[PDB]
């Protein structure tokens, strides 16, 4: 019954999250190299910003 | 933004080594004149007067 109610409440919200949460998880999804590649060089000068 | 700041931060990457060594040779020379500052500060006005 909980799981019943709970699924009827939270339904007419579900739709506007789901597309919200697909494009902003596609605006880094697609860009997966880059965005490695720029947490590898800001690891690179944090750590040098950090030790001095 | 990423695509900026990833070039950015390679370019900074392929000179890592003299963007760290140019903070403490900078903060020495920074130090040492700050060591002497009123002194030095008193020579400029006087070269100047």
């Amino acid at each position: 019954n909980v799981l019943s109610e709970t699924v009827d409440q939270t339904s007419p919200h579900l739709s506007a999250a789901l597309d919200g949460v697909a494009r902003f998880s596609e605006t880094i999804g697609k860009r997966d190299e880059d965005v490695k590649k720029l947490l590898a060089s800001a690891n690179k000068v944090a750590t040098v910003l950090g030790d001095r | 933004v990423i695509k900026n700041l990833n070039t950015v931060l390679d370019t900074t990457v392929r000179h890592q080594k003299q963007f760290d060594e140019t903070l403490v040779n900078f903060e020495t020379l920074i130090t040492g004149l700050k060591n002497r500052a009123d002194p030095i500060a008193t020579s400029v006005a006087d070269i100047s007067d």
